[PDB]
C-alpha cells in the first residue's frame, strides 16, 4: 500500500517530459497531472481531458505559449483557447475535435483574439445617430 | 411540567373563575345600551360553565386554547386593561362622529 | 543599465504574489466574495488574504451598492489606505448602478467617491469571472518609477 | 563569537517560513489550498510578504509621539529575538546561572509591546481595545509561573540543561498529567489569536509569530525529552525538531477548529476556574518531594 | 455594514439603538414604474442569501390578484427550490454567525458543500445567485434530464454533512458557554414584536405558516418544525440545525411526487407562449408582444401575502390599478422586526454578545429596505 | 558574553525600523481591579519561587507546614474574589 | 380642533425661539469637536439665511411641522453623529452659482 | 375550471361573519367602511381614534389577535385626503389576517401605535422618512432610511425619481463629499397605458 | 409538528453524572472534535486553479451580451425596442433608421455594463433571437467608456463565442 502510492508519483514525472518536461508543469503550471490528450486547438493549445481525479474537473489543460502577439509563458490568463469553452471545458460531454464538429457560417473570426485590457487595440464607445443637420452658405 | 412560554406554568385553579367574575361587573357600570357588553358576556359565560364541570382536566384548557392554563390566564389578565380602557374612552356606547369623504375606489 | 529594469519587476513581483483585500459586506455581490473563500474556486494564498483590516490592506473591493450615507464612510477608509492602492468594483451595482441607478440614494459610477483601476461586470459575479478580477490586477502591474 | 548570528537570521526565516504552515496546513484543515501559484509548492511567497512590506508600503502615522511608535516594534522583536539565548538545545549559548528565571523574565517584559502601541494612537477608540488585549497576557501570567514551579519542584533546580538529564527514561507528561493540559492553552494567550483575539506593523507579525515558536520549544523541554545521548549530537539535533513540529500542528489547531471564548468568559476559564485548579495540583507538587524522595 | 451607536455603563450595554438603513436601495419609488414582469429580479436581490424563497411571495400575490392557479408540475418545483432555499439560508446563518464570532472551520466546512448548491441553480437558471425563476405564470423553464438524478445524488451525502457541524459546534463546550443565556424573551413583550421565522418559532409559540396557511400543494408533504424552550442564542441555533436535519424529508418527497405536464399556465394572458408555438401559431406572438413591453393588465385591489421565509417573512403588499404598473408595494422582510429587537436583547450584556445577536437573528443588511 | 548577546538582537531589530522609514520616496475602572490581583498572587508567587531551588539543605518537616501556608492564603485571597467581584 | 399639531397660533411662534437658542449654542461647539471647516461666525450667518426661506406663517399646522423637522436635521450634531464634514452641511461649495437676470442666463442658454 | 380558478369561496361567508361582529358594535368613532375579498379583511378608521381599535383585537374573548406585526402607508393624490396608513395584522391563536387602515390626509398629525405594539415605533420612524406623517406622543422618532442631509420625503410622488440631491462628487475638495449638484442620466418615462378597460365590474360610472 | 431542543436534565445519578462532569473537569468533547478536523485534513481537497482548470457550467448561462446573425449574412437583430421595454435596469437602447433601401434593421444599439443586472429576458423577448447570452467571464478595464458597449460593433464581434452560442440554442429549442 505504501510502495505503490511512491510509484505513482514516479510514473507521473517520467511520463511527461523528463527533467525539463517535469518543470514546466511545477514551475509555470499551478498543479502537475498526467492523462489523455487531444492536442487539438488552434495556436499553441493543448487542452486535455478523460481524467477521472474529482467531480467537475477536465485534466490540466495548460495555457499556450504565445497565443497571437502576447509572447509570454510565465504569465497567461483566460484569453487563450478558441471556441471550446462550451464545450470540453465545462458544459458539454463531446470533445470539439473528435466527436461534435463546429459549424461553418463564414461569419465567424478564422484567428482567435485576446482580452482588450488596458494595452492598446481594446475595446472604445462610438457615436451612432448623424443629428439634426444644419448649414449656411454665402 | 413548564410551560415553553416566559410566564411561569404555576398549578392554580380558580384563578381563571376570579378574572372572569371581575371583568363582568366592569361592563356592567358604564355600557348598557351598547353592544360591546350584550356579545361579550355570552362568550365568558359559556366558558366558565366548562370550568366548573371539569376538575382540572386538560380538556377544558384544549377548549377554546389548547395550550394548557398558563396561555389563558394571559387572556384574562389583559381582559381586565381592554375593559378599563374601554370605559374610559366613549367608543362603543356613543357614535356621533363624522363620516368620511365619498371615495374608495382604486 | 539591465540592473535597474530588472529590479523593478522584482518589487512588481511582491504584489503579483499577494494581494491582501478590504472584505465589505455592503452587497448580493459579498456573498459571491466570500465565494472566493469557498475551496471550489479560491485564490486564498494563492494571494487573497481575508484577515482584511482598514490598514494593512492593499486592495479594497467596493461590494456593490453603494448609497449616500454610506458615501462619506466609504472615502475615509480610502484614505486609511497605503500609498500602492488598487481598487475593483465588483459588481453591476459597483460599476455605475445595475439596478437603481436613476434612483435618489444610490451613487452612480463609484467613481464619484472612489477611482477604479478594475471593474468586473457581472450581477451574481460568479467566482469564475471574479478570478479574472485579481488575475488583471496582478497582469496590470508592469512598471512602476522610471526615474 | 558568531553562533548569535546563526540564531538571528535562521530564525527570521523560520518566522518568514510560517507563512506557508500558517494557510497550508491551516488551508487542509479547512479543504482549501493554500500557496500553489507564487513557487513550486508557494516556496517563493514568504521572502515575496518581505519584499512587499518592508521596502515599497510607505508609513501614515497618527501622531507620531516623537520617541514612541518607532520603538514598540524594538521592544516587540528584541524581546522575542533574546528568548532564544538560554534555551537548552543540545548546546546553550551562553547558558545562565537559572534557566527558567530569564523565560519567565522576558515574557512579562514582552507585555510592553503591546502596551506601547497603544499609547502610539492618539485616540480613546483604540486604547480601551489595547488595555483589553493586556489583560488576556497579564491574567494567564500569573498561573504560567505557577505551573512552571511545579514540574520544577518535581525534579531540577531553574536550569534548563538539568531539565534534559531529568527525562532520560520516561516523559513528563505521564507524572504532570492535568499539568500538561494547562500548557496547552495557557501559551495560547500571548497574542495567538485561538481562545482571544484583540512598516512597523509588518513588524509586530515577525514577533507575535516568533513567540508561537517559542512556547513550542518550551513546552517540549518541559515535558518532551526522550533521550539525551552526549556523545551524538546528531541523533538528538533531529527528535527535537519532529517532537517541536508536532506541537506547531496543535497551536494552528486551536486557530481554525475553535471559536472565541470571550474576553469576560476568558475570565471565568481563568481565575474563576483554572487558578483554583493550578493552585490545588501545586500544592499536591510541595508534598511529592517529601512524600518520596526526589531532590536534586 | 452596520453602525449601532453604543451606550456603555462600565463595559456592559446600557442602551443599544441601532443606526441603520445604510443600505437603503430605494426600491420603493422604483418598482412603480416598473411593470410586473419588469420588478421580478428586484425581489431576488432584495435579500442577499434566499433566491427561490423570493419572488416566491411576490409571484403569489399576482396569483392572488389574478386568481389564477400555477399548473400542478411547477408548484412541485416552487417546493423543491423553497427548501433548498431553506438549506442556503441556513447555512449562512450558521456560518457567519461563527465567522462572526471567530470560528474559522464551520464557514468552509459547508461553503464547498454550498458551491455544488449553485451547480443546481446553473442548470436550471442563467446566473449563479439570482434567477428570474419563479414567475405569476408559475415556473418559467423546465428542469433538465440531469439535474433529478442529482437532487437524490446530492441529498444523500447531505444528510453526514450537516450532522458533521453538530459533532464541530453543538457538543462543544465553547458553544454552551458562549451562546447560553443571552436575551431570553419569550413572553407576551416578545410577540410583541414579531418574528415569525425562528426566534417565537425557535422558542415558546408551536405557531408556523408551514402548516396553518398552504401555498403550492403543502400538508401532503410532511413537515417537521422544531421548537425549543429558552429563549437564549444557543437554542435558537439548535432549531436551525434541527431544521436543516429536518428539511431533506421534503425534498425526498419532491422527488417522490412530480407529476409530468405543464410548466407555465397554459392561459395565454399571465404567462409567455413556447418558442416554438409562437413561431407558427398567431395569437401566441401577439400575446408574447403584449405580455412583454406592456404588462399583465391586473385587477385592482390591495392584497397581503406571506410565506415563510427561513429568516422570517416577506410580506408583500401590493395595491393595484387596472393599469400594468403596480403603485406601490412594501417587502415587509424581518430585518425591521429583529433590529427593533436589541432595545431588550442588550439589556445586561457584552459587547461581544450584541454580535452574537445579530448572527442568530440572521440580519443580513439587504433585509431593511421596505 | 552576555553584554555582546543581548546587544547583537537590540541592534539588528533597530535596523528593520529604519528599512522601512527611510528607504521608499515619492473610562471604566472594572479593568482596574484585575491588573491589581496580578501584582498582589505575583508577590506570592515570588515568595514560593524558591521552593525547587531551596528544599535541599533545609529540614523538610520545618518546611512543609510553611510551604503549603502561602498557597492555602493565596485561595482565601481568591476566595474573597467569590463574594462579589462583578460583571467582569 | 382638528388638528392639534401642538401648538395654536401664538404658542407656535415661542416653539421657533426655544429651538433658536438651542442650534446657536451648538456652531461653537461644532468646531472644536468636529471641524473648523469654514468659521464661527460664518456658520451663525448660515443659521439667518436658513429662516428666512422659512419664513411666512399663515397656518400653525405648517410651523410645527417645521419645528420638528428643525429638531432632526439640526439636532444631527448635538448628539454626535456620523457626518465627516459632507452631512449636515447646508451651503454649496461647487456651486457655479447661476444669477436671475435676462442678461447673464440668457447668455449661457438654458430652458 | 382546472387551472383557471385559484381557490373557491367558502371560507369567504365565514370570513363575512367578522364584517358583521365588529360592526354590530356600531361606532361612527371607528368602524365607517368593512371590505371583505379574496379570503381577506379590511377596515378603515376615523382619525379621532385609532389608539382605541388597536386595544380591540388586542386580547379578546372572541379572537385573539395580539401581533400588530406589519406596517405600511400608501401614497395617492387623487382623493382630497392624501395618505392612508395601512396596518397588517396577524393572529397566531386564531390563524386570520385582518386590515386596519386610516382615511386622512395626515399632514396634520396622528395619534401613534407605541403604547399597544413595541415594534410599530420602527414602523413609525419609516412612515415620517418616506411619507412624512408625524405621530403624536412618540418615543425617539428618528431617521432610518433616509440619508442624514436629505431635504423632503424621498416617496411622495410630487418630486421626481433622481431627486434633488442625490449625485455626489469629490473633485477639488480634499476631503468634503459634494452634495449640489443635481443632473443624472434620462430615465425613459414608459407611455405603455392599453387601450380598452381591462375587467368588466370595476368600470365606475362618470 | 414540535421537535424539542432541549434535553430536559440528561445527568440523574451517580453514573449519569460522573462523565457530563468528565468533559467539563478535563475536555474529551474538545478532543473528539480535534478528531473531525483531522480526518477532514486527510480527504482530497475540491480545488480549481483557474488559468489552467476551469469550473463547472451549463448549457444555458448568462455573461456578457452578444447579438447573433443568420448563417448567411444578414444581421439578426429586427430593432422592435421590444428587449428595451422589458429591460428593467434600462440598460439597452435602441434607435432605428431604414438600411439603404427596403430593409430596416438597427442604426444605435448601446447596452451599458454599468447597468444590466443579468436577467435573460432581453433573450427571452426577442422574437428572432438575436440576443442570446453566451458563456462569459472575461471583461475587465480601465473606465467606464471602455466597459459600456458601442453601437453594435463590440456586440458583432461576439463572433467569437456565437460558435458555442451555436451550440448553446440546441440545447434551447425546445426548453431541456
Ligand atoms: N506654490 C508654488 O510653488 C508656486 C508659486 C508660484 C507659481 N507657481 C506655479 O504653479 C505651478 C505649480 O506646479 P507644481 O510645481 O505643483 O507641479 P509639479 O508638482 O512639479 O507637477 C508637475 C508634473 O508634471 C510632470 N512633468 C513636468 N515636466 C516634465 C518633463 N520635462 N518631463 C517629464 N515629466 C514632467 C512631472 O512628472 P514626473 O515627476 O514623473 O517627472 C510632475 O508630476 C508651477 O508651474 C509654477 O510656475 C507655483
Ligand atoms: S450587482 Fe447584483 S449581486 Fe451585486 S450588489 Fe448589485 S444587485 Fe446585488
Ligand atoms: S434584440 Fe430582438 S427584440 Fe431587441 S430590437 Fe433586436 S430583434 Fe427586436
Ligand atoms: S439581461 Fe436584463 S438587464 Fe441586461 S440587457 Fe437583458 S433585460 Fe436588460
Amino acid at each position: 500500500e505504501l510502495l505503490q502510492v511512491l510509484k505513482r508519483g514516479l510514473q507521473q514525472v517520467s511520463g511527461h517530459g523528463g527533467l525539463r518536461g517535469y518543470l514546466r508543469v511545477l514551475f509555470r503550471a499551478n498543479d502537475v497531472r498526467v492523462g489523455t490528450l487531444v492536442g487539438e486547438d488552434k495556436y499553441g493549445n493543448k487542452y486535455y481531458e478523460d481524467n477521472k481525479q474529482f467531480f467537475g474537473r477536465h485534466r490540466w489543460v495548460i495555457y499556450t505559449t504565445e497565443m497571437n502577439g502576447k509572447n509570454t509563458f510565465w504569465d497567461v490568463d483566460g484569453s487563450m483557447v478558441p471556441p471550446e469553452w462550451h464545450r470540453w471545458l465545462h458544459c458539454m460531454t463531446d470533445d470539439p475535435p473528435t466527436v461534435k464538429p463546429p459549424t461553418a457560417r463564414k461569419f465567424i473570426w478564422t484567428n482567435h483574439k485576446f482580452n482588450l485590457s488596458g494595452t492598446p487595440q481594446q475595446y472604445v464607445p462610438y457615436s451612432t445617430t448623424r443629428k439634426k443637420i444644419q448649414e449656411w452658405v454665402p | 411540567t413548564g410551560l415553553v412560554g416566559l410566564a411561569v406554568c404555576e398549578t392554580p385553579h380558580e384563578r381563571l373563575k376570579i378574572l372572569y367574575t371581575k371583568i363582568l361587573d366592569v361592563l356592567g357600570h358604564i355600557p348598557k345600551n351598547a353592544a360591546y357588553r350584550k356579545y361579550t358576556e355570552q362568550i365568558t359565560n359559556e366558558k366558565l360553565s366548562m370550568v366548573k364541570a371539569e376538575p382540572d382536566v386538560k380538556k377544558l384548557e384544549e377548549r377554546l386554547q389548547g395550550g394548557q392554563i398558563e396561555e389563558v390566564i394571559l387572556q384574562a389578565e389583559n381582559e381586565l386593561s381592554l375593559a378599563r380602557k374601554m370605559i374610559q374612552w366613549k367608543p362603543w356606547e356613543p357614535l356621533v362622529e363624522e363620516p368620511p369623504a365619498s371615495q374608495w375606489k382604486w | 543599465e539591465y540592473v535597474v529594469a530588472k529590479l523593478d519587476d522584482l518589487i512588481n513581483w511582491a504584489r503579483r504574489s499577494s494581494l491582501w483585500p478590504m472584505t465589505f459586506g455592503l452587497a448580493c455581490c459579498a456573498v459571491e466574495m466570500m465565494h472566493m473563500a469557498a475551496p471550489r474556486y479560491d485564490m486564498d494564498r494563492f494571494g487573497v488574504v481575508f484577515r482584511a483590516s482598514p490598514r494593512q490592506s492593499d486592495v479594497m473591493i467596493v461590494a456593490g451598492t453603494l448609497t449616500n450615507k454610506m458615501a462619506p464612510a466609504l472615502r475615509k477608509v480610502y484614505d486609511q489606505m497605503p500609498e500602492p492602492r488598487y481598487v475593483v468594483s465588483m459588481g453591476s451595482c459597483a460599476n455605475g448602478g445595475g439596478y437603481y441607478h436613476y434612483s435618489y440614494s444610490v451613487v452612480r459610477g463609484c467613481d464619484r467617491i472612489v477611482p477604479v483601476d478594475i471593474y468586473v461586470p457581472g450581477c451574481p459575479p460568479t467566482a469564475e469571472a471574479l478570478l479574472y478580477g485579481i488575475l488583471q490586477l496582478q497582469k496590470k502591474i508592469k512598471r512602476e518609477k522610471r526615474l | 563569537m558568531i553562533n548569535i548570528l546563526m540564531l538571528i537570521i535562521p530564525i527570521l526565516l523560520a518566522v518568514a517560513f510560517l507563512t506557508l504552515v500558517e494557510r497550508k496546513v491551516l488551508g487542509y484543515m479547512q479543504l482549501r489550498k493554500g500557496p500553489n501559484v507564487v513557487g513550486p509548492y508557494g516556496l517563493l511567497q514568504p521572502i515575496a510578504d518581505a519584499i512587499k512590506l518592508f521596502i515599497k508600503e510607505p508609513l501614515r502615522p497618527a501622531t507620531s509621539s516623537a520617541s514612541m511608535f518607532i520603538l514598540a516594534p524594538i521592544m516587540a522583536l528584541g524581546l522575542a529575538l533574546t528568548m532564544w539565548i538560554p534555551l537548552p538545545m543540545p548546546y546553550p549559548l551562553i547558558n545562565m546561572n537559572l534557566g527558567v528565571l530569564f523565560m519567565l523574565a522576558m515574557s512579562s517584559l514582552a507585555v510592553y509591546s503591546i502596551l506601547w502601541s497603544g499609547w502610539a494612537s492618539n485616540s480613546k477608540y483604540a486604547l480601551i481595545g489595547a488595555l483589553r488585549a493586556v489583560a488576556q497576557t497579564i491574567s494567564y501570567e500569573v498561573t504560567l509561573a505557577i505551573i512552571l514551579l511545579s514540574v520544577l519542584l518535581m525534579s531540577g533546580s531553574f536550569t534548563l540543561s538539568t531539565l534534559i538529564t531529568t527525562q532520560e527514561q520516561m516523559w513528563l507528561i505521564l507524572p504532570a498529567w492535568p499539568l500538561a493540559m494547562m500548557w496547552f492553552i495557557s501559551t495560547l494567550a500571548e497574542t495567538n489569536r485561538a481562545p482571544f483575539d484583540l512598516g512597523p506593523f509588518a513588524l509586530f507579525f515577525m514577533a507575535e509569530y516568533a513567540n508561537i515558536i517559542m512556547m513550542n520549544i518550551f513546552t517540549a523541554i518541559l515535558f518532551l525529552g526522550t533521550s539525551h545521548n552526549p556523545h551524538m549530537p546528531e541523533l538528538y539535533t533531529i527528535n527535537f525538531t519532529i517532537k517541536s513540529l508536532l506541537l506547531t500542528m496543535s497551536f494552528l489547531w486551536i486557530r481554525a477548529s475553535y471559536p472565541r471564548f470571550r474576553y469576560d468568559q476568558l475570565m471565568h476559564l481563568l481565575w474563576k476556574n483554572f487558578l483554583p485548579l493550578t493552585l490545588a495540583l501545586c500544592m499536591w507538587h510541595v508534598s511529592l518531594p517529601i512524600l518520596t524522595s526526589g531532590i536534586p | 455594514v452596520l453602525r449601532l451607536v453604543m451606550e456603555l455603563s462600565g463595559e456592559m450595554v446600557r442602551k443599544c439603538d441601532p443606526h441603520i438603513g445604510l443600505l437603503h436601495r430605494g426600491t420603493e419609488k422604483l418598482i412603480e414604474y416598473k411593470t410586473y414582469l419588469q420588478a421580478l429580479p428586484y425581489f431576488d436581490r432584495l435579500d442577499y442569501v434566499s433566491m427561490m424563497c423570493n419572488e416566491q411571495a411576490y409571484s403569489l400575490a399576482v396569483e392572488k390578484l389574478l386568481n389564477i392557479r400555477p399548473p400542478p408540475r411547477a408548484q412541485w418545483i416552487r417546493v423543491l427550490f423553497g427548501e433548498i432555499t431553506r438549506l442556503l439560508n441556513h447555512i449562512m446563518a450558521v456560518t457567519t454567525h461563527a465567522l462572526d464570532i471567530g470560528a474559522m472551520t464551520p464557514f468552509f466546512w459547508m461553503f464547498e458543500e454550498r458551491e455544488k448548491m449553485f451547480e443546481f441553480y446553473e442548470r436550471v437558471s442563467g446566473a449563479r445567485m439570482h434567477a428570474a425563476y419563479v414567475r405569476p405564470g408559475g415556473v418559467h423553464q423546465d428542469l433538465p434530464l440531469g439535474l433529478m438524478d442529482d437532487i437524490y445524488e446530492f441529498s444523500k451525502n447531505f444528510s453526514l454533512r450537516i450532522d458533521e457541524l453538530e459533532e464541530m459546534l453543538t457538543n462543544n463546550r465553547i458553544w454552551r458557554n458562549r451562546t447560553v443565556d443571552i436575551g431570553i424573551v419569550t413572553a407576551e413583550d416578545a410577540l410583541n414584536y414579531g418574528f415569525s421565522g425562528v426566534m417565537l418559532r425557535g422558542s415558546g409559540i408551536q405557531w408556523d405558516l408551514r402548516k396553518t396557511q398552504p401555498y403550492d400543494v403543502y400538508d401532503q408533504v410532511e413537515f417537521d418544525v422544531p421548537i425549543g424552550s429558552r429563549g437564549d442564542c444557543y437554542d435558537r441555533y439548535l432549531c436551525r440545525v434541527e431544521e436543516m436535519r429536518q428539511s431533506i424529508r421534503i425534498i425526498s418527497q419532491c422527488l417522490n411526487k412530480m407529476p409530468p405536464g405543464e410548466i407555465k399556465v397554459d392561459d395565454a394572458k399571465v404567462s409567455p407562449p413556447k418558442r416554438a408555438e409562437m413561431k407558427t401559431s398567431m395569437e401566441s406572438l401577439i400575446h408574447h408582444f403584449k405580455l412583454y413591453t406592456e404588462g399583465y393588465q391586473v385587477p385592482p385591489g390591495a392584497t397581503y401575502t406571506a410565506i415563510e421565509a427561513p429568516k422570517g417573512e416577506f410580506g408583500v403588499y401590493l395595491v393595484s390599478d387596472g393599469s400594468s404598473r403596480p403603485y406601490r408595494c412594501k417587502i415587509k422582510a424581518p430585518g425591521f422586526a429583529h433590529l427593533a429587537g436589541l432595545d431588550k436583547m442588550s439589556k445586561g450584556h457584552m459587547l461581544a454578545d450584541v454580535v452574537a445577536i445579530i448572527g442568530t437573528q440572521d440580519i443580513v443588511f439587504g433585509e431593511v429596505d421596505r | 558574553n552576555l553584554m555582546l548577546a543581548l546587544l547583537t538582537n537590540f541592534t539588528l531589530a533597530t535596523l528593520l525600523v529604519i528599512i522601512a522609514f527611510w528607504l521608499p520616496q515619492l473610562f471604566s475602572m472594572k479593568f482596574f481591579l484585575v491588573a491589581i490581583t496580578f501584582l498582589l498572587f505575583d508577590l506570592e508567587i515570588a515568595l514560593l519561587l524558591p521552593l525547587p531551588w531551596a528544599s535541599q539543605t533545609a529540614n523538610l518537616n520545618t518546611m512543609l507546614t510553611m510551604a503549603l501556608f502561602l498557597i492555602i492564603l493565596l485561595a482565601v485571597s481568591l476566595a474573597y474574589e467569590w463574594t462579589q467581584k462583578g460583571l467582569e | 380642533v382638528k388638528p392639534i399639531f401642538s401648538r395654536d397660533m401664538n404658542e407656535a411662534k415661542r416653539r421657533v425661539r426655544e429651538l433658536y437658542r438651542a442650534w446657536y449654542r451648538e456652531v461653537p461647539n461644532t468646531v472644536h469637536l468636529f471641524q473648523l471647516d469654514i468659521s464661527v461666525k460664518q456658520g451663525r450667518d448660515k443659521v439667518r439665511e436658513m429662516f428666512k426661506k422659512n419664513a411666512h406663517i399663515t397656518d400653525p399646522r405648517v410651523v410645527d411641522l417645521l419645528v420638528i423637522k428643525g429638531k432632526m436635521e439640526l439636532e444631527e450634531t448635538i448628539k454626535v453623529w456620523k457626518q465627516r464634514t459632507h452631512v449636515m452641511r447646508f451651503f454649496h461649495e461647487t456651486e457655479a452659482p447661476r444669477p436671475k437676470d435676462f442678461l447673464s442666463k440668457f447668455y449661457v442658454g438654458h430652458d | 375550471r382546472p387551472t383557471v380558478r385559484p381557490r373557491n369561496d367558502v371560507a369567504h361567508k365565514q370570513l363575512s361573519a367578522f364584517g358583521e361582529y365588529v360592526a354590530e358594535i356600531l361606532p361612527k368613532y371607528v368602524q365607517q367602511v368593512q371590505v371583505s375579498c379574496f379570503n381577506e379583511l379590511e377596515i378603515c378608521i376615523h382619525p379621532d381614534g385609532v389608539i382605541p381599535v388597536l386595544t380591540f383585537l388586542r386580547d379578546h374573548s372572541n379572537a385573539q389577535f395580539k401581533s400588530l406585526a406589519d406596517l405600511t402607508a400608501v401614497d395617492i393624490p387623487t382623493r382630497q385626503n392624501r395618505f392612508e396608513i395601512v396596518y397588517n395584522l396577524l393572529s397566531l391563536r386564531f390563524n386570520s389576517r385582518i386590515r386596519v387602515k386610516t382615511y386622512t390626509d395626515e399632514l396634520t398629525p396622528i395619534e401613534s401605535s407605541v403604547p399597544v405594539y413595541k415594534a410599530a415605533n420602527w414602523y413609525e420612524r419609516e412612515i415620517w422618512d418616506m411619507f412624512g406623517v408625524f405621530f403624536a406622543n412618540h418615543p425617539d422618532l428618528r431617521r432610518i432610511l433616509t440619508d442624514y442631509g436629505f431635504e423632503g420625503h424621498p416617496f411622495r410622488k410630487d418630486f421626481p425619481l433622481s431627486g434633488y440631491v442625490e449625485l455626489r462628487y469629490d473633485d477639488e475638495v480634499k476631503r468634503v463629499v459634494a452634495e449640489p449638484v443635481e443632473l443624472a442620466q434620462e430615465f425613459r418615462k414608459f407611455d405603455l397605458n392599453s387601450p380598452w378597460e381591462a375587467f368588466p365590474a370595476y368600470r365606475q360610472p362618470p | 409538528t414540535y421537535k424539542y431542543v432541549n434535553l430536559r436534565e440528561p445527568s440523574m445519578d451517580m453514573k449519569s453524572v460522573t462523565d457530563r462532569a468528565a468533559q467539563t473537569l478535563l475536555w474529551t468533547e474538545l478532543i473528539r472534535g480535534l478528531g473531525m478536523t483531522l480526518s477532514y485534513l486527510f480527504r482530497e481537497p475540491a480545488t480549481i486553479n483557474y488559468p489552467f482548470e476551469k469550473g463547472p457550467l451549463s448549457p444555458r448561462f448568462r455573461g456578457e451580451h452578444a447579438l447573433r446573425r443568420y448563417p448567411s449574412g444578414e444581421e439578426r437583430c429586427i430593432a422592435c425596442k421590444l428587449c428595451e421595454a422589458v429591460c428593467p435596469a434600462q440598460a439597452i437602447t435602441i434607435e432605428a433608421e431604414p438600411r439603404a433601401d427596403g430593409s430596416r434593421r438597427t442604426t444605435r444599439y448601446d447596452i451599458d455594463m454599468t447597468k444590466c443586472i443579468y436577467c435573460g429576458f432581453c433573450q427571452e423577448a426577442c422574437p428572432v433571437d438575436a440576443i442570446v447570452e453566451g458563456p462569459n467571464f472575461e471583461f475587465s478595464t480601465e473606465t467606464h467608456e471602455e466597459l459600456l458597449y458601442n453601437k453594435e460593433k463590440l456586440l458583432n464581434n461576439g463572433d467569437k463565442w456565437e460558435a458555442e452560442i451555436a451550440a448553446n440554442i440546441q440545447a434551447d429549442y425546445l426548453y431541456r
